[PDB]
């Protein structure tokens, strides 16, 4: 399996500032242009929600807050304008072969 | 819209067995994967294995290769899982993720309700 | 009576020589892309009017002068020695273009490997989308913008032409193919390392198994339902298309390309272990041999497009509208899909396909080596090893441009206009050039004297007025008609007319420059230098 580590562990909440997440893929490469990553959101009592997929394209029905960047290895998450509505777990999963396994998630909470 | 509706919640014996269900509708059902994923009470999400209906394919995480058991059934779109040797370990929550449809292999937002057993 | 006598000489003999790729893969794509049937009679008109006598001619000038393709302008017309260029430089395009096929089955050889064969489901393997694999199984309609997984597969696996938007955005290599091309090159050095095989046994073990192969991929075409439909398409006379749509062009691009003449492969493989040896009874079979081959693959070819037309219940002629060299790997690959030994027949198939090529570009990289050979003997004649590997090095640089994601945008450029109108006027230059320099009287005393029997009055007016007139107006004709393509929802931009003109003139354009440079060596005047490069070189 593709061992996937998330570095941060916890942010603050805050009106109006950026918030930075980032997977680690040091065994990953892209196959055919598209990063096999996805990005998934879980509230606290709510089933997981699918939040940006491929890392570069966005879901269905999410708004123009998330929107991913990167490529290859590394990847981000911008989270700018964070109200409080976006308190909630961001987990992160590879779908390169068959490898699919899920992060350690990061909780915002001030 | 494309419904997926599950079980309802069960009793973890010691030594005994369970089947939960998975029943999808509203796309085409053996065109897409079936993804099976474990939260623990307080843990994080934990991937369990996949199966494609159709007779296909049939993969696994690596430590539920024996412990789990997902049968398909074109007849009524609904795809089972049936756990074995059960402990005070697998009490969790089970849901049912339908992947996509071919290159990207994300998941389509279906969860389920959630199978917490317990 | 029924003898068969004919069928029962020589006929074991010449079916184990016209062996190529030019009627397994080349014939059935350009007889596809201008409809089935409508092409059979011109390419036959077309064949015994200007491919049977051009055959002979270089089949008796290889066993009487015994030179290369470069050398052999010495004893006829020392002013046209610029079509030895141009065979090196057609050859060099050739081998720059054909390998990626080969390259292509060798990947399809080793991804075949697995128990499950990829080309039957696309069940999101690597990378897929708006799949349709059930056809009738599960009796399922069948909608617009759908695609079989066989088509996806060679769209996004073997070729990955999504990450380039056209031809004029060429994005990276792709390594898959490159460590497949690489052994090609290498297996293909290791063979002609000393260039030593004219009677070898191992044409005995390489032309038998084909056959049989061929013939169980006939019979298990002709035991698959929906193979009427494709026979009456293959047999259609349609003779609307002949009048005045130009499919002349593309028939005799394929004939040069099938039969030999063209790229001095005869000529080369001629000049040596034959000398009056029953001649003309030797090319006309080999001919007949590789005409009835190229059908046989035709209507192979023709009877699984006629199920896979009959499964997605749509037009015949609109299966692979746009589909141009990837006809092959698509109903190919469908028909092996539904065999019940589905992997060892694709492996069988593969590997028989691949020592096919390898048989065929063997002869293609040897009519340039033997070549330089006879024009330069005091330099590159000793070491036969630093020339072959040169030679080698400068094909595979130049076979990085295919190799490209955009390699369906390559190849397709590269297949008629590098082939067809550059094959076609060298052969027209030499003819012409036989004809009417070397003097047509002088070729006939020489055939008689070294075969004993005087060629028919239909071969002595050929090369006169039949063939070189042929072959002037069907460059006219391409010359006059835009030979715009389209392939994969893109036609082509508005310079890939001017690129492919250009590429074919820089074959072309050695004559000339050659026509140019043999007129100032000399001295006298205009006249006096005329006559001086007219008669041949003296011994
Ligand atoms: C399968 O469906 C996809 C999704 O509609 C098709 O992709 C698009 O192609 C059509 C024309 O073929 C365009 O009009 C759309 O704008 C395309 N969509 C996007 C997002 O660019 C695809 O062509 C279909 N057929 C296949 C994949 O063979
Ligand atoms: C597809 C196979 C075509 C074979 C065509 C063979 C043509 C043979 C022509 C022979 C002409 C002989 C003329 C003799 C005149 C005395
Ligand atoms: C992973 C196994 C790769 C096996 C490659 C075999 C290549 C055979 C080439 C034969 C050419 C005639
Ligand atoms: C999918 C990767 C296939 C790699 C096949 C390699 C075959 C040997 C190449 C040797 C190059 C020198
Ligand atoms: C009708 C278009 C003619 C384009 C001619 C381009 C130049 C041809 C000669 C190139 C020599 C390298
Ligand atoms: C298959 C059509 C062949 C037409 C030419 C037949 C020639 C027979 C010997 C004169
Ligand atoms: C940008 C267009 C590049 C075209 C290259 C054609 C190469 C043909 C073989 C030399
Ligand atoms: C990403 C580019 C990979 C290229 C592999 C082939 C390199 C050949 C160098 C001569
Ligand atoms: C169903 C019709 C099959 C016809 C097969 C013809 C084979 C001809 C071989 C020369
Ligand atoms: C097109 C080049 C040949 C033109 C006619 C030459 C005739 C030469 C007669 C001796
Ligand atoms: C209508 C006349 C077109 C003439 C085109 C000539 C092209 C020569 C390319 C070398
Ligand atoms: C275009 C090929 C030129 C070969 C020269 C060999 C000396
Ligand atoms: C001695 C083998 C050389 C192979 C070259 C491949 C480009
Ligand atoms: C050798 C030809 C066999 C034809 C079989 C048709 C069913
Ligand atoms: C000995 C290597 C020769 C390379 C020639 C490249 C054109
Ligand atoms: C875009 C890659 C071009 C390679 C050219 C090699 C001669
Ligand atoms: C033997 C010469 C024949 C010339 C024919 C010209 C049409
Ligand atoms: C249908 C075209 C026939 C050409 C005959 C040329 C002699
Ligand atoms: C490429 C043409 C060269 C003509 C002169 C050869 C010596
Ligand atoms: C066709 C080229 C003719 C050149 C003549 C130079 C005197
Ligand atoms: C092929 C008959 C002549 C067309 C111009
Ligand atoms: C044929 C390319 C040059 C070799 C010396
Ligand atoms: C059909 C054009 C002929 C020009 C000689
Ligand atoms: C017309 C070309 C001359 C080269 C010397
Ligand atoms: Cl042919």
């Amino acid at each position: 399996d593709i061992v996937l580590t998330q570095s941060p562990a916890s942010l603050a909440v805050s009106l109006g500032q950026r918030a930075t997440i980032s997977c680690r893929a040091s065994e990953s490469v892209d196959n055919y242009g598209i990063s096999f990553l996805n990005w998934f959101q879980q509230k606290p009592g709510q089933p997981p929600k699918l939040l940006i997929y491929a890392a570069s394209n966005q879901g269905s029905g999410v708004p123009a807050r998330f929107s991913g960047s990167g490529s290859g290895t590394y990847f981000s998450l911008n989270i700018h304008p964070m109200e409080e509505d976006d308190t909630a777990v961001y987990f992160c999963q590879q779908t390169k072969g068959v490898s699919w396994t899920f992060g350690g998630g990061t909780k915002v909470e001030i | 819209q494309v419904q997926l509706q599950q079980s309802g919640p069960e009793l973890v014996k010691l030594g005994a067995s369970v089947r939960i269900s998975c029943k999808a509708s509203g796309y085409r059902f053996s065109y897409s994967w079936m993804n099976w994923v474990k939260q623990r009470p307080g843990k994080g999400l934990e991937w369990i294995g996949r199966i494609y209906p159709g007779d296909g394919d049939t993969k696994y995480s690596g430590k539920f290769k024996g412990k789990a058991t997902l049968t398909a059934d074109k007849s009524s779109s609904t795809v089972y899982m049936q756990l074995s040797s059960l402990t005070s370990e697998d009490s969790a929550v089970y849901f049912c993720a339908r992947s996509a449809y071919g290159s990207e292999g994300f998941a389509m937002d279906y969860w389920g309700q959630g199978t917490s057993v317990t | 009576r029924e003898t068969w006598g004919k069928k029962v000489d020589f006929l074991l003999s010449v079916i184990g020589y016209a062996v190529d790729l030019g009627n397994v893969w080349r014939f059935p794509y350009i007889c596809y892309q201008n409809g089935g049937g409508a092409f059979l009679l011109p390419y036959t008109i077309m064949a015994i009017f200007g491919g049977i006598p051009l055959f002979y001619m270089e089949l008796a000038l290889g066993q009487y002068h015994r030179n290369g393709c470069i050398s052999i302008w010495r004893k006829i017309c020392p002013i046209f020695k610029g079509i030895g260029y141009a065979i090196c430089i057609i050859a060099f395009y050739i081998a720059s273009y054909y390998n990626t096929i080969m390259a292509w089955a060798l990947y399809y050889l080793i991804s075949s490997f697995t128990d499950q064969l990829p080309w039957t489901s696309c069940k999101n393997s690597w990378n897929t989308g708006n799949c349709t694999n059930y056809f009738s199984e599960d009796n399922i309609t069948w909608t617009l913008h759908s695609t079989s997984p066989a088509e996806e597969f060679y769209t996004r696996h073997v070729l990955q032409i999504h990450r380039s938007k056209g031809l004029q955005d060429l994005g990276g290599i792709s390594w898959q193919l490159a460590l497949c091309i690489m052994l090609i090159f290498t297996v293909i050095y290791f063979s002609i390392w000393k260039g030593v095989k004219t009677s070898g046994k191992v044409v005995w073990v390489t032309a038998t198994f084909p056959y049989i192969i061929l013939s169980v991929l006939l019979v298990r075409g002709a035991t698959l339902p929906g193979a009427w439909r494709g026979v009456l398409f293959y047999l259609k006379p349609n003779w609307q298309k002949l009048l005045e749509t130009g499919v002349w062009i593309d028939a005799a691009a394929q004939i040069f390309f099938s039969l030999g003449p063209g790229f001095g492969v005869l000529l080369a493989f001629a000049s040596y272990n034959k000398f009056n040896n029953n001649c003309y009874q030797d090319a006309l079979v080999t001919s007949v041999v590789n005409c009835m081959t190229s059908f046989v693959s035709g209507f192979v070819i023709f009877t699984v497009l006629g199920y896979m037309a009959e499964m997605r219940n749509e037009d015949v002629s609109e299966v692979a509208k746009d589909a141009g060299p990837s006809l092959l790997f698509i109903t190919y690959a469908e028909a092996i899909a539904n065999m019940p030994a589905s992997t060892f027949f694709a492996i069988i198939f593969f590997l028989m396909l691949i020592t096919l090529g390898l048989d065929s570009t063997f002869a293609g990289l040897e009519g340039v080596i033997t070549a330089v050979l006879d024009e330069f003997p005091h330099v590159w004649a000793k070491r036969r090893e630093r020339f072959v590997l040169a030679v080698v090095i400068t094909c595979f640089f130049g076979s990085l441009v295919t190799l490209t994601f955009g390699g369906a945008y390559v190849v397709k450029l590269l297949e008629e206009y590098a082939t067809g109108p550059a094959v076609l006027t060298v052969a027209l230059i030499e003819a012409v050039a036989v004809s009417w320099f070397y003097g047509i009287t002088q070729f006939c005393r020489d055939v008689k004297e070294m075969l004993g029997f005087s060629p028919g009055w239909f071969w002595r007016i050929c090369w006169v007025a039949i063939s070189p007139l042929f072959l002037l107006f069907i460059i006219c004709s391409f010359l006059m008609s835009p030979p715009q393509l389209r392939l994969f929802q893109y036609n082509y931009p508005y310079w890939s007319i001017i690129l492919g003109y250009c590429i074919g003139t820089s074959s072309f354009i050695c004559i000339p420059t050659y026509i140019a440079y043999r007129l100032i060596i000399t001295p006298g005047t205009f006249k006096e230098r005329i006559i001086k490069s007219i008669t041949p070189e003296t011994p």
